[PDB]
């Protein structure tokens, strides 16, 4: 009938489901009947208005969370159409969906969880990336213990799970840039800790896409505290420049961009200088000669630039 | 092989 009749059916064949055969046969065919049904309103302005005030009352939304396991697979993927369409409900300035969501968190811890169940790990990003468009989503999801799990995910042996929780994972680092370079200037060590683990990946792609993604961290004028802090230590001078040495190619060369950045640095510790020093006449020599076959232009002048740094490196007043 |  209208969005609160099928809300109130929605909410009822999804009891059965978590109550089989006859009875279950049929409270799955309910339960995709009433799917489709309320993407139909979706597609009467207040109508939508209706179902999304009855989505929020009833707990429904949440319910349809914590149920995809029991919904079947075109149904779980009407669930993340359902709930991505309703997050980005507006009301004059207000997003509704979005301060429901900041009083109903389990909904967030419930999605990231979901990574861990094969059959709906990627509805869960879909929903998880749209929450994430939303800063205070991102902050709740960014500051919980539960962010931690990703570096367990992205080192998950699915390749295609894992490669999708590394893209929730890159987006909630980058998208807000003042939360993001809060977050990790005040979790540094702990952060910091776990990602140097994921620079010596089994996955050549999640670590490749770490290097990337550390290079792009350094790099945003936002994070200039957290460069600062991460070109002072000797133990991550060492990891790039091994790292240029590594052998494939690719990690290569996103470890020289990470590599710049320690050279440019006007004000290095003595400790990075040291080891700077320590390996001059080589560093010269190496970077005259890095992938001098490949032509990008903007990478041969940061290798002239580099060497001419590293030529005119001194030691400064004791 | 670089010397640290």
């Amino acid at each position: 009938k209208s969005p609160a009749d099928i809300v109130k059916n929605l909410k009822e064949s999804m009891a059965v489901l978590e109550k089989s055969d006859k009875k279950a046969e049929k409270a799955t065919e309910e339960v995709s009947k009433n799917l489709v049904a309320m993407k139909e309103i979706l597609y009467q302005t207040e109508a939508v208005a209706q179902l999304a005030q009855e989505l929020y009352n009833s707990g429904l939304l949440s319910t349809l969370v914590a149920d995809l396991q029991l919904i079947d697979f075109e149904g779980k993927k009407d669930v993340a159409q359902i709930f991505n369409n309703i997050l980005r409900r507006q009301i004059g300035t207000r997003t509704p969906t979005v301060e429901y969501i900041c009083t109903q968190q389990n909904i967030l811890f419930m999605l990231l969880k979901g990574y861990e169940s094969p059959e709906i790990a990627l509805n869960c990003g879909i929903m998880l990336r749209e929450c994430i468009r939303h800063e205070p989503l991102a902050k709740i999801i960014l500051w919980s213990e539960q962010f931690y799990d990703f570096f367990r995910y992205v080192e998950m042996s699915t390749f295609d799970i894992a490669s999708d929780a590394f893209a929730t994972f890159k987006d909630l680092l980058t998208r807000h840039k003042l939360l993001s370079a809060e977050f990790l200037e005040q979790h540094y060590d702990r952060f910091f800790s776990e990602y140097e683990k994921l620079l010596h990946s089994e996955n050549y792609v999640t670590k490749r896409q770490s290097l990337k993604l550390l290079g792009e961290l350094l790099l945003d004028r936002h994070n200039f505290t957290i460069m600062t802090k991460y070109i002072s230590k000797p133990e991550n001078l060492k990891l790039m420049m091994n790292l240029l040495r590594d052998k494939s190619r690719n990690i290569q060369f996103e470890a020289f961009h990470v590599f710049k950045v320690f050279v440019a640095n006007p004000n290095k510790t003595q400790p990075i200088l040291d080891i700077l020093l320590k390996n001059q006449a080589k560093l010269i020599e190496f970077l005259s000669k890095f992938q001098n076959d490949r032509e990008d232009e903007q990478f041969n002048d940061e290798k002239t630039y580099l060497v001419k740094q590293i030529r005119d490196l001194k030691r400064p007043a004791q | 092989d670089w010397e640290f």
